[PDB]
């Protein structure tokens, strides 16, 4: 695997995570 | 500034694994550990990704970097490019360079405030995400 690809993936989990975790707390 | 920030952080990460080292904050220390439990969820800690060397670091480093960004920005890879900077600084204590944080944390910086700081701003700057992240903790 590619160290850069892990971080974007787990980067962007995170990202669709907060984004939802923010939709929910409105 | 925003290298006091990157400061935090490595001190954090190192403090994190017994190495010492001389709001925005706690909520970053919140993301990156939060990206830690996904990351090694599908994957091993990133230190047996890394091989690293003294003179092969910052252009390793740099290199990752660009390839994170390389079509986009979002916060979420903000915080991946924090976990990455300070899992090089606590590999590198590991691998006797300890010296070498002090570097990492300036490039980090210099990465901060040369390729993202626009980004940052144009998209709500720190408080947007220390608002986004808010309800995660």
């Amino acid at each position: 695997k590619k160290l850069s690809e892990c971080l974007r993936r787990i980067g962007d989990e995170l990202d669709s995570n907060m984004e939802l975790q923010r939709m929910i707390a409105d | 500034d925003n290298r006091e920030i990157v400061m935090k952080y490595i001190h954090y990460k190192l403090s994190q694994r017994g190495y010492e080292w001389d709001v925005v904050h706690l909520t970053l220390r919140q993301a990156g550990d939060d990206f830690s439990r996904r990351y090694r969820r599908d994957f091993a800690e990133m230190s047996s990704q890394l091989h690293l060397t003294p003179f092969t670091a910052r252009g390793r480093f740099a290199t990752v970097v660009e390839e994170l960004f390389r079509d986009g920005v979002n916060w979420g890879r903000i915080v991946a490019f924090f976990e990455f900077g300070g899992v090089m600084c606590v590999e590198s204590v590991n691998r006797e360079m300890s010296p070498l944080v002090d570097n990492i944390a300036l490039w980090m910086t210099e990465y901060l405030n040369r390729h993202l700081h626009t980004w940052i701003q144009d998209n709500g700057g720190w408080d947007a995400f220390v608002e986004l992240y808010g309800p995660s903790m």
